[PDB]
DNA sequence: CAGCTCCCTGCTGGCTCCGAGTGGGTTCTGCCGCT
């Protein structure tokens, strides 16, 4: 998951990342950002369960 | 486009108004304090940029280099000194439409070479 | 050498180094000293002396000067025309409810000419002015330096750690109180305004009598728009800032626009400063602008030449009053102003972001020095003015005057008391309008309460207001407040205490600092021309806009350099420099808050192993942490300081080679655990919590019972609570050492088992273990204290005495025969609920009685009696009466860990499980208090108890130790015959089988709180009631009812119980009886033992109607009657 | 209409007046003051 | 922090549990999260009974 | 809701002394042709494709808007510059 | 203030082990080996002179109210 | 047809409201003086 927050602040830094319609860069990052925290801490959490 | 700048009196020292010489239908430059009069070079008054595209780096400064709490990277060298390490940063601007984008600061000062990327 | 793996070690004994040399007040005792040394100085100094005339003639008139300096300040002194004067001990001034203050004294010299030209000035030396109350353990209290066995010989606490004021003998803690920075720019971005940004800047000078001169520089919302407006301080309405400066002297144009934009290649800037510039080109000259401005004021002169003088007065001193008030300081005022201009344009361009308001960084700390002086210094301005009325009801008639006479001592003392003992903090006339909540009363029940008292900030905001943006805790308070600990009521985030190395600047003159900086390469601004000031940097002192230096680098570094030898500039002052932005700062005024750090060069410390080994040989070496800051290993940074600087946790894991993260760090932490406060320093691994149960046991740490101090026997004190039997926990942070926690604890390591045994303690309640109870544990004692004095009259005096049945009229069924023949009752009598304890009467003009009478249902025994006199020389009692609590049954205890409970039942050992052994738990707590609460620190300490009681050794719960962790404490465990995770196999008490599941059992370190069942419980049935409506009374103590409020009305409403609601607000509360005449429905007259029943008003005596009331209800109508309202209540 | 006593009740040595008793002590003194100096003085001024 | 930091730990993500203990500035952001709620439980009771 | 604002990226406004003359170098002035002082504003092909519009629509809102006390002189939308010039009559 | 006579949990006599406690701690003797030389082998005993405070000392350093 | 009258709209300043209870504590109920 941090992996991949960085990867996304990466193409976010080089320009890659197409912002969201309905959304400008900035929101649209912070939407990437949590749901890639959020799907981590849901997996950690199922796997606490399991 | 260009800016359009403001320039003064040479006799009092004061803001020029635009005027058009109606006889020549030639733009003249008033004081309305005193009767000086001069020909304008630009023949533009008022410009008024909406989209805002505006160039950052001209606005960052080379001294920001020795900030201690910028992050430092060498992937990205800079381009007349070849120096390795380069400071980034992003636009620390209000307004920025969307820009996540990296503005990078060369040190070895005296360089001050600014780029984006 | 460099100190590797050795820094768990070396970082707590620099720490126990720093609250060595520092103790934990130190705030307050260096904010009062710095008062009392210079701050009174220069407030009894820079008072204008006073020239006073006669009535401008007697026939068909000269004056004097009276110049006074050089104050003097004596130690504390008691007694007054009956012995020589005698130095005041604390103590006594506690026992005898004086006011532990100190006399200050002047030297004055009236200079006086007549005629003749011939001059003659008397100086009268040590002139009295007031007794100033002074500060325990302060640098002039007589407890300074004591060694701790004349502590003890004085009946002092050597572990008090002083810091308040003893007035009317009761301790007084002066909270410090946050506001704004000042002589700061601040641009802001109100929502809904006619205008967008404004930048406001309230400026003070040097601590001078005139009040924060708040000056705004706005920006108008949207022709032409965007127009820059300025209002200003004593003018009614905004002023174009064009205008100001034409005003202040500038006619060109060019010339403004020097001081506002910098480089005049910007034409953004230009396009925006334009419609200011056009919306006053009718200005051109000073006079026409002085009085465009004459004519906004407040006062606006009849006159021009009227308004030119007023409008000039007010440019030069009270627009701007930090950067200068003198002849001619137009262009340093035009060059600030110009600055918050051009701030704003910043703002309104984005080239910069708003300032934020919560930014601790922008706020300042008001301690006991800056409140004292400000509260003095209109006491002397006060003082002053009355000096002058007395000077001139004598210079009228012209006979003489005499100063002694014309000096009235009392309003200095009686001002600084009445202030300090309320907490109304202002002149008595504005009770109402000055602050409160200043000076509270010590809270005096735990150590770690007074030590949390005396550590506390105060947001003077508005409470029970909807914003919670000032409320939230921001970023900026790491390690200068504590983010754990703050009151749980409508005070949250507005009331923080204190981090532990969080030091508060006590203020410096600048002037070192100035003439430092005019002698290296920078020009002041009358220097230079604004053609230069663009590249380089603009320096700012306090505030003030002070030069312009064209490199900022080595001027840093040598600021720094001269830091960190203490050379000119002292450590509280901070030098910040902003990089992007070209301002560079340095802020040397008082109430700065501050955190010291450690200096990191290249990657390494400036922290050695030689230091480290000098420092620990400490007592010897006396290499103490003031010599280690003159070492320049450490700083003291502030919030500005904070921002422009680069920290690391621990120097061991952010400073080595690996994937680099910064590689660039300035400073580093002693210890990440010093973010933490006083209450929240006693919690055992919070780091294992969620944060709303350490924020509640921040607070419940104030609550808990124990050793509050150790001279408490000598504390005639009300409301004391003193545990039998305490003990420092099992487990324990390294933070305890320095709050004295195992010194003065406040709480016993029990042994819980977190299971469910009989339901008893299902909601958040606990089981005790009654043996236990018997035993001793938790058992405490309850002091209370009785004062009373007598007096007040021509002939009613008070006496005490035993008042006997024949003599005195008024008396209670209470038994006087407890008193002894001096109105007293001896130390050692049982005594209970209504009996008499001083037997007090006061003359009848035979006598009536004021004896007071112990609080019912206490039931306690009278500890000690003492008798003294107060200072007015009246016979005085205080009489303090013991009653222990043996733990019951709804007795409120908790844990370190916000884990709160009453008992819910008591077993014997017979009935509580019990281990293999004979080990029956002290506590059962219910394990559904865990899994919501999230207390995993709980369960962690009651890991690390067990261990630590079978190894011997202390536990260790630092939050962030990180060398310790659940899989080591279960290792250690195991090895001692235990399970590793701390369950056991209990047996049941009643049965004898073993409980199916295994308990989690071990010693945790559990408190009792003051909220006892015994205080608490009380009901009611027709007693007493109150004067104005005969509803019963309020208060547990005054025998009083329970309110039957609207809510509860609206309850019975939904049940649809009306019987029972008349029943509740009618019969219950006050039934009352009214009659009313049927033709009005108006009160009439009823004379019930002759039955005449008439109606005034209408003549009738013969149809007249008996209504029930609530006797509200009856002076409701009465009320509306008296307002001429007539309430007609007709029966038909 | 002045309000009776038990709208105001009067303590007895804290007798201590009430806030309200207060109040129409100043009435009835200013009244008494205002009627006085319109029979006597008649100033039309110092009666505005 | 560095400057611009956007990662997860930046910004008061916490990977370690209640176990693990905290990290100060992960201690730091979880204080400060749950002041949020402490202010809210407090300020809602004003405008509720009302 | 969209104002000219929202399609436009600047403004700017010259004296030309002759509309003939054409101050800024404009074939399409010169080939499709009384106040010397105009306005100029430039578009973008951005928000003016996301909403439709054309050159010929913004300039007949202008003219039901503010009647005939001005005209407006617009590009085709050929070129990659978004031009349209206003004048004052008299 | 003063150690207590019995342990809180079991009960077994503690008074009077605190001065020979620290007469073991005046010594080579840790905590560990001086609470089992006194015989203190189970942990709720152990405790209750581990974590005892004795402030009956800095309590004795006042004058009495009386001589 | 130009000038005067009236009714509507728009905008600004002003007033009232801001959980339920409960336990404690504290100070304060004027002072100067002048007949
Ligand atoms: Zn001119
Ligand atoms: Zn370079
Ligand atoms: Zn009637
Ligand atoms: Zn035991």
């Amino acid at each position: 998951a941090k992996q991949d927050v960085i990867e996304v602040i990466e193409k976010a830094h080089n320009n890659e990342l197409e912002p969201t319609p309905g959304n400008t860069l900035r929101q649209t990052f912070e939407n990437q950002v949590n749901r890639i925290l959020n799907d981590a801490r849901d997996k950690t959490g199922s796997s606490a369960q399991k | 486009p260009g800016f359009v700048g403001i320039r003064f009196c040479q006799e009092c020292n004061n803001m020029l108004y635009p005027k058009e010489d109606k006889e020549n239908r030639i733009l003249l430059y008033a004081c309305r304090n005193c009767d000086y009069q001069q020909e304008a070079d630009n023949s533009c008054i008022y410009v008024n940029k909406i989209t805002h595209e505006v160039d950052e780096l001209t606005q960052i400064i080379a001294d920001v280099s020795q900030d201690p709490t910028l992050p430092r990277t060498e992937d990205h060298p800079c381009q007349k000194c070849g120096h390795k390490e380069a400071v980034f940063f992003q636009s620390h601007s209000a307004r920025a439409e969307d820009a996540m984008r990296l503005y990078y600061v060369c040190t070895a000062p005296h360089c001050g070479h600014r780029w984006t990327e | 050498e460099i100190t590797p793996d050795l820094w768990q070690e070396a970082c707590w004994i620099v720490i126990s180094s720093y609250f060595d040399e520092k103790g934990l007040v130190r705030q307050q005792l260096d904010s009062f000293d710095e008062f009392i040394q210079m701050s009174v100085q220069r407030i009894v100094e820079d008072a204008p002396p006073i020239d006073l005339q006669a009535e401008a003639q007697h026939a068909s008139p000269p004056r004097y000067l009276l110049k006074f300096e050089q104050i003097y300040l004596s130690k504390p002194t008691h007694w007054e025309r009956d012995g020589a004067p005698s130095p005041m001990m604390p103590n006594e001034a506690r026992l005898r409810n004086l006011t532990y203050s100190a006399p200050l004294y002047v030297d004055i010299t009236k200079t006086v000419i007549k005629e003749g030209e011939e001059q003659l000035q008397t100086q009268h030396q040590k002139t009295f002015i007031g007794k100033i109350p002074i500060m325990l353990r302060s640098t002039y209290c007589l407890l300074n330096g004591l060694t701790d066995r004349d502590l003890c010989e004085l009946n002092e606490c050597p572990l008090d750690p002083g810091g308040y004021f003893i007035i009317n003998g009761s301790e007084k803690v002066l909270i410090a109180q946050e506001k704004m920075a000042t002589n700061t720019v601040y641009v802001f971005a109100k929502k809904d305004s006619k205008y967008a940004y404004t930048g406001e800047c309230r400026s003070c000078l040097e601590n001078s009598s005139r009040p924060t001169s708040t000056i705004w520089v706005s920006m108008l919302a949207r022709a032409i728009g965007q127009r820059i407006v300025a209002t200003l301080p004593y003018i009614k309405q905004e002023v174009p800032i064009i205008i100001v400066f034409r005003a202040l002297g500038f006619v060109s144009d060019r010339d403004i626009l020097e001081h506002i934009i910098y480089d005049f290649e910007d034409p953004e800037m230009m396009e925006m400063v334009k419609p200011s510039l056009d919306e006053a080109f009718v200005i051109q000259e000073q006079n026409v602008a002085l009085n465009f401005i004459g004519s906004r004021g407040a006062k606006p002169g009849v006159t021009k030449e009227k308004r030119i003088k007023y409008a000039k007065e007010v440019l030069q001193k009270e627009m701007l009053p930090h950067v200068g008030v003198s002849d001619f300081c137009e262009t340093k005022k035009a060059y600030f102003l110009g600055y918050m201009v051009h701030r704003l344009l910043l703002a309104a361009l984005g080239r910069r972001e708003l300032d934020d308001r919560d930014h601790y960084g922008n706020k300042r700390l008001d301690l006991a020095g800056p409140l004292l002086a400000f509260l003095f210094r209109g006491m002397f301005k006060n003082l002053l003015k009355e000096v002058r009325i007395y000077a001139q009801k004598f210079i009228d008639r012209g006979k003489d005057f005499n100063l002694e006479l014309a000096i009235k001592t009392r309003i200095i003392s009686d001002g600084l008391k009445y202030s300090l003992a309320t907490g109304n903090w202002g002149d008595q006339k504005k009770a109402h309008q000055a602050r409160a909540g200043v000076s509270q009363v010590l809270n005096r029940l735990t150590f770690a309460s007074t030590l949390s008292h005396l550590r506390r900030l105060n947001s003077p905001i508005g409470r029970d207001g909807k914003l919670a943006k000032p409320r939230q805790l921001h970023n900026t308070l790491w390690g200068m407040v504590c983010p754990a600990e703050t009151p749980e009521g409508h005070a949250v985030g507005l009331v923080k205490n204190l981090a532990l190395m969080a030091y508060i600047s006590v203020g410096s003159q600048p002037s070192p600092i100035l003439e430092f900086l005019e002698e290296w390469s920078m020009e002041n601004l009358e220097e230079i021309s604004p053609a230069a000031i663009a590249d380089a940097t603009k320096i700012f002192v306090n505030g003030c806009w002070v030069g312009i230096h064209k490199d900022p680098e080595q001027l840093m570094n040598t600021l720094r350099k001269l830091r960190r030898q203490m050379d000119i500039i002292v450590s509280e002052v901070s030098m910040i420099r902003d990089i992007r932005e070209r301002e560079i700062r340095i802020y040397t005024d008082a109430g700065r808050i501050c955190r010291p750090l450690l200096i990191v060069e290249k990657q390494k410390l400036l922290l050695k192993k030689r230091h480290i080994d000098q420092l620990k040989e400490r007592e010897y070496n006396n290499y103490s942490w003031q010599d280690l800051v003159a070492s320049g290993v450490v700083e003291y940074i502030d919030t500005l300081e904070e921002e422009t600087v680069m920290l690391a946790m621990t120097p061991d894991d952010l400073q080595e080679k690996e994937v680099a993260y910064c590689s660039t760090y300035t400073h580093c932490e002693i210890h990440p655990s010093m973010i933490l406060g006083v209450c929240a320093s006693i919690i055992p691994f919070p780091d294992h919590n969620q944060s709303p149960r350490n924020t509640y046991q921040s607070a419940m740490g104030k609550q808990a019972m124990g050793v509050y101090i150790t001279n408490f026997h000598v504390r005639m004190d009300t409301l004391a609570h003193v545990l039998y039997y305490p003990q420092k926990p099992l487990v324990t942070t390294r933070s305890m050492e320095y709050l004295r926690f195992r010194e003065l604890p406040a709480g016993i390591n029990s042994i819980v088992a977190i299971a469910s045994y009989t339901g008893y303690n299902q909601e958040d309640s606990v089981i005790m273990n009654r043996s236990a109870v018997d035993r001793g544990f938790f058992r405490s004692v309850f002091y209370r204290s009785y004062k009373e004095q007598e007096s007040k009259g021509f002939d009613q005096e008070e006496v005490f005495e035993k008042p006997t049945r024949e003599t005195c009229q008024g008396m209670r069924h209470a038994i006087y025969d407890k008193l002894d023949d001096d109105g007293l009752i001896a130390p050692g009598v049982r005594v209970s609920g209504d009996d008499v304890i001083i037997g007090k009467t006061v003359t009848l003009p035979t006598k009536r009685d004021c004896s007071t009478f112990l609080r019912t249902s206490e039931t306690g025994i009278v500890d000690q009696v003492m008798v003294t006199l107060n200072q007015e020389g009246y016979k005085f009692c205080k009489i303090r009466v013991r009653s222990v609590r043996i733990p019951q049954i709804g007795d409120k205890f908790a844990s370190r860990h916000g884990q709160k409970g009453t008992c819910g039942i008591q077993y014997r050992q017979e009935d509580m499980p019990f281990t293999c052994e004979g080990i029956t738990p002290d506590i059962i707590i219910n394990p559904h208090a865990i899994p919501s609460r999230m207390t995993i620190g709980h369960l962690i300490e009651c890991l690390q108890g067990k261990v630590s009681a079978n190894k011997g050794e202390i536990g260790d719960a630092t939050p962030f130790n990180d060398a310790v962790n659940v899989q080591k404490i279960s290792n250690l465990l195991s090895d001692y015959g235990y399970h590793l995770r701390g369950n056991e196999v209990l047996y049941n008490g009643f049965t004898g089988r073993k409980i199916t599941s295994q308990i989690f059992i071990g010693p945790t370190y559990y408190q009792r709180l003051k909220h006892m069942v015994d205080d608490k419980i009380h009901s009611r049935a027709r007693g007493p009631i109150q004067i104005l409506n005969r509803q019963p009374m309020e208060g547990r103590s005054r025998d009083g009812g329970l309110r039957f409020g609207e809510m509860e009305r609206d309850c019975q409403i939904a049940h649809g119980a009306a019987q029972f609601l008349r029943e509740r607000l009618f019969e219950a509360s006050d039934p009352y009886q009214v009659h009313v005449c049927n033709l009005c429905g108006i009160m009439a007259i009823a004379n019930t033992r002759t039955h005449t029943y008439e109606c005034r008003g209408c003549r009738n005596k013969t149809q007249i109607s008996l209504v029930r009331m609530p006797y509200a209800c009856k002076l409701l109508f009465q009320e509306l009657m008296s307002m001429s309202i007539a309430p007609r209540m007709m029966s038909v | 209409p002045v309000p009776p006593l038990s709208v105001r009740p009067a303590v007895v040595m804290q007798r201590n007046q009430d806030d309200l008793t207060h109040k129409l002590a100043d009435i009835v003194k200013i009244n008494n003051q205002l009627r006085r100096n319109e029979q006597n003085g008649a100033a039309a001024h110092v009666i505005a | 922090f560095i400057k611009d930091d956007y990662g997860p730990e930046s910004r008061g993500f916490v990977e370690n549990s209640y176990l693990a203990g905290l990290t100060p500035t992960e201690f730091f952001f979880h204080a400060m999260g749950g002041r949020e709620g402490l202010i809210d439980t407090a300020v809602k009771t004003a405008e509720t009974g009302y | 809701h969209t104002t000219l604002r929202k399609v436009t990226a600047n403004t700017a406004i010259y004296y030309d002394p002759n509309p003939q003359s054409t101050v800024v170098a404009e074939d399409q002035e010169w080939v499709n042709v009384i106040s010397p002082w105009l306005l100029r504003v430039e578009l973008d092909r951005k928000h003016m494709t996301d909403r439709k519009l054309t050159m010929e629509q913004i300039a007949e809102k202008i003219n039901a808007g503010f009647g005939d006390d001005l005209n407006c002189i617009f590009n085709d939308d050929n070129a990659e510059k978004l031009v349209l010039r206003i004048r004052i009559m008299n | 203030m003063i150690i207590p006579v019995r342990c809180f949990t079991c009960g077994k006599i503690v008074g009077n082990k605190w001065e020979a406690y620290l007469g073991l701690l005046q010594a080579e003797y840790t905590e560990g080996d001086a609470l089992d030389a006194l015989g203190l082998k189970r942990y709720c005993c152990r405790r209750m002179l581990l974590a005892h405070v004795d402030l009956i000392e800095k309590l004795l350093n006042y004058a009495p109210l009386e001589k």
